[PDB]
């Protein structure tokens, strides 16, 4: 509900598609961050492998059943852990008749299947698989090593993070949907779709992200009283008409196999899987992320959440301002229009 | 995983 | 034995403490009135008679591993997760139980209790203290201890001891009949009802023909589906396929009793604790031979029926144990027990 | 005259001598077989009462008793434990362990040794008193099932059935499994054919001299012959042949092997063990010579389940005469344990 | 080895009051390495007034113990009776054919009960439920001695008889009770309230498993069919046997009027005197949590006692509960360190 907030795709060629970083910068010269959420389709000859026949006998280790309660386009998702699996079982349940896509002709009648039948036949959903399918060799927009400043955690701290700083695996079936959310200490996100039936997208433009936790926190008051970033749980549904209703702009698209999709920081999103597909993701960031890192409201109701020391970060990129941080006297506004300084050569 | 129980099938996340 | 209890209704019996004293001896009683036809029967004991003298010790009660009720269905067709949640005491979970969020709703009739229970079965799942290995029994009650009933069923050579259910309001059991198909007891130590839907044994394929028509997935991957007592079908749903079955709602002190291959199920109308165990007559046993197992759980419960084919059908050990024995159950029958009432 | 010394007598019928069961036991008793109070009747090598037992091994024992044994000095108890019940499979493969097989031994005696110097070691299991018979349908002649003497007036008329008494009882046996001194319950007949497996040794005193056993049992249990008139009957009580010859009790040995039949007689006390795995079959029968037996056997009084059978049925229908002596109660007949039965006269003609 | 022999106690009144805190002094002083302790109680303490009430109590399953055996080790298997009162009984056992030998010396009981055990099976009126404490005495009752014990049934209310409530034991001369540990390793206490005295085997936890390997070897068929044979109380050793193969043992005669108290895995054995009657349960410290998860319990027969121990894990030992519901507890008991309540008596 705001031109500058419309989720932009861009089509970069293989030149401008080398240096991922740097193509980032480029999107956000162009406003693309402003949406929350951006599609980057990458030139027809790449691939990040040359086939999907050798995966068949991949396991997926926790399978979660996503079980859905609510009604009035609210929901909370409980996720069930399940046997382990092959991705030949998963997709033999995916694509069986009681998993498989329902019929239809256009995006919205989809849209409204899935508001619709939301709370039954509960999904499995391979989710959350360590490893990548991109093969070694291939060093264009690489998940498994974006080379991103996001590195610094694991170069200086040491740290690995399972999905943050290393790739994940994502087997999707229809209905299979992630909760409103943004990324852990709001990072930027990348989505690969690396085969199957698409997934779609919502999106709150950052701007109005903390509209729509407001609205979340008057919807869910007991779990906003546990957890004041109780959203961090991934388990709140929020239905495009709730979201209408509410006042809160927000936009959809969705991703076909063979694209990518781009999270910003503080970008609130969630969607669904039409079918059976399969997904590759990872948290990267930019120097504007940094900010972000330093006020990212976290999870406070569990103990093994992720939280990122900021200090390498800080010490870094903002040295005259690291005492003052450390102190908690840095009191920066955010403006989340403001592209990152590496787009200054767009600029 | 699950387990079975006198009342059912007990999931433990 | 057809002439008794022709309707097949849930009966409910109110012993005398001499009547009440001999449990084995009552159940037989029931059986010679035709109660186990429904499948469920209520038994009210004597006022006099009580298990425990008070329930203000219980709050230290321990639930280990409490279930939040997922529910997934509509039209009456539900499909019940069982989640484990941290465990909890008696205290904390009776002030979850009657907090706002999860206390009974407001109503003046069962039926509307009802509506409500099948409207609402889906939303704000409740938690459920089930399965709590313990007994609220005192030491000294001899009569009707579920702890330590005393039936055949303690041959097996743990299906025989307590367990306790700390119900709030709108916890669910599925439809299902007891593991090998044995006795239940079921007895409300306080707190608000619990409601129970029955189909007679006579029937009970029938409501198996009908959940596999609605869940054949579930039914292609495990023949006793139902064993897994995750089957929500509401009673609008049978009556709308001529299914004969009864309700009844079960009150403090009450207890109730199923039958060998009776399906049952319901829903608690907010905090209670009930206490329940699975016993046996001799009219088991062929109901243990026969009873339909969960095949793809490797720890379903499964009783080995030798040591009661041997000690009470000797002559057709050899033709049991060479698979031939088609005894056929007629589910109007007593158990041989009930001989000194007929 | 006959049958002076009162031993054990061996017969060997032909199978025209064999068929009526009844008949050939008035000849026995004819030849004084029943003052030794035990006799073998070897049965003719054509004769099977079963084409194989092959098809026994899901046969369920009900109730094993293990057999714990105290006492020294030639006098013991016998504790029957009863255990859960165990397929005939299972019994042999128990028997014929190493913990319970039959020891080694050369002579018949080595093994007597064995018996009662181990008698209170390694208690076994007997797979005692199973309802059944291993009979098969078509044979008549000495049918356990069906011997069809006088006896079945208790459930014919009567309508009176006494498992092991009136019906046949199956036993299985092992290595140093007992049965202890005891005439038959109302002092019956008895008849044992061991069907298959090891020997079934026997002791017998002769009824003439069985009051002579009772006074000794009771002089050496004198607790149990105050809490009984009859504490014998209980068949815990297991006594030494050297006992016996110790206090002069006239008594002999048999050895009974499979196919082989044991008759007890009236007040015939018996007692014996097993040298192995066996199989035999017993059941009670009568003749019109028994009935004075059971009008004056002394019962146990200090169970109330012990066997008892009405007398007057048998009096009134074979001592018409005497009902009403015998029942005003001065019917003091006395019993000379040494005339044979009345169907033996054609025999002694 | 003084270090692990049977001591006696002789509390005043005000340290006997404690009943737990009593236990942890006497573990203070080593009692515990025996297994066996004595505890004579304050001579102003009674328990119950008079015994002469109980006659027409009714023990429902009294066992007459048949035993087989020789050279020193014996099996003894328990013949349920009918149903008798304390006076049926007490007949019986003063009679002439059931009460005690002639004798000076104990050794010359002793004796003549090794010599005796297999013949004139006596009858042992054991496992009655009930107490004879009178309501209102708050030391030392075994019907609530108030240990953590009872946390099994503060937590699920499931009580096991003889374990969390008390047991009646009617003797006779000869009447034995065969080598175990109590169920769970837990500790005993067995107060004898009245009658001839009985005496008691105590082999120190230390030696324990010796006991059970020696036992192994004696029963190898036992052995092979349950993993813990002895908890079914049918093994009789002679003490000749123990020393013969250098299993340490004590051996102490508890009089009427007297405590005694078994520590956990400490393998005890003994015989009644003659007529008496004692009472007994059994009671935890937090010594015995360790005790209660390295318990080998007996592996083939369900109605084997068997305590949940996730409570007093969850409770004494957080820092332990990850691993040991993971299997990963791998604490080495050592049976000479006394329990941690003991703090107080250094
Ligand atoms: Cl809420
Ligand atoms: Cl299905
Ligand atoms: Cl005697
Ligand atoms: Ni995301
Ligand atoms: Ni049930
Ligand atoms: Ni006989
Ligand atoms: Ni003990
Ligand atoms: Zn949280
Ligand atoms: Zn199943
Ligand atoms: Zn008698
Ligand atoms: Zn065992």
């Amino acid at each position: 509900l705001n031109p500058s907030a419309r989720i932009m795709t861009f089509y970069p060629t293989m030149e401008e598609f080398r240096n991922f970083s740097r193509y980032i910068a480029y999107i956000e010269s162009q406003g693309a961050h402003r949406a929350g959420l951006a599609k980057v389709v990458p030139p027809k000859e790449w691939k990040p492998r040359a086939s999907y026949d050798d995966i068949d006998d991949l396991v997926i280790p926790a399978p979660i059943q996503q079980l859905v309660t609510g009604q009035s386009g609210l929901f909370t998702q409980y996720n069930i852990q399940k046997k382990a699996m092959t991705v030949r079982e998963f997709r033999k349940i995916a694509n069986s008749d009681k998993y498989c896509t329902p019929r239809y002709s256009e995006f919205e009648e989809l849209e409204r299947k899935y508001w619709k039948n939301l709370t039954f036949n509960p999904p499995i959903y391979g989710a959350d698989v360590n490893g990548t399918l991109y093969e070694k060799h291939v060093d264009e927009w690489n998940i498994g090593r974006l080379r991103t400043i996001l590195d610094l955690v694991e170069k200086e701290s040491g740290i690995t993070i399972e999905g943050v700083n290393t790739p994940y695996l994502y087997f999707g079936m229809w209905k299979t949907s992630f909760a409103w959310h943004t990324e852990d200490m709001d990072l930027y996100s990348i989505n690969y779709l690396h085969f199957g039936e698409p997934k779609s997208w919502y999106s709150v433009p950052p701007e109005h992200g903390k509209r729509l936790e407001r609205l979340a926190k008057g919807f869910f008051p007991g779990s906003a009283q546990s957890c004041e970033a109780f959203l961090r749980h991934k388990m709140t549904l929020i239905s495009p008409l709730m979201l209408k209703k509410y006042g809160i702009p927000f936009d959809k698209v969705t991703q076909e196999a063979g694209e990518f999709m781009i999270t910003f920081p503080y970008g609130y999103h969630a969607g669904f899987n039409h079918g059976f597909n399969c997904a590759e993701s990872t948290n990267f960031a930019t120097r504007r992320w940094i900010e972000y890192g330093k006020q990212a409201v976290l999870c406070s109701c569990r103990k093994d959440m992720v939280k990122i020391s900021m200090d390498v970060f800080v010490r870094k990129f903002q040295p005259e301002r690291y005492k003052l941080w450390k102190a908690g006297k840095d009191n920066t506004v955010i403006d989340h229009t403001l592209p990152t300084p590496e787009a200054a050569e767009f600029l | 995983x699950v387990y079975n129980t006198r009342s059912g099938w007990r999931w433990y996340t």
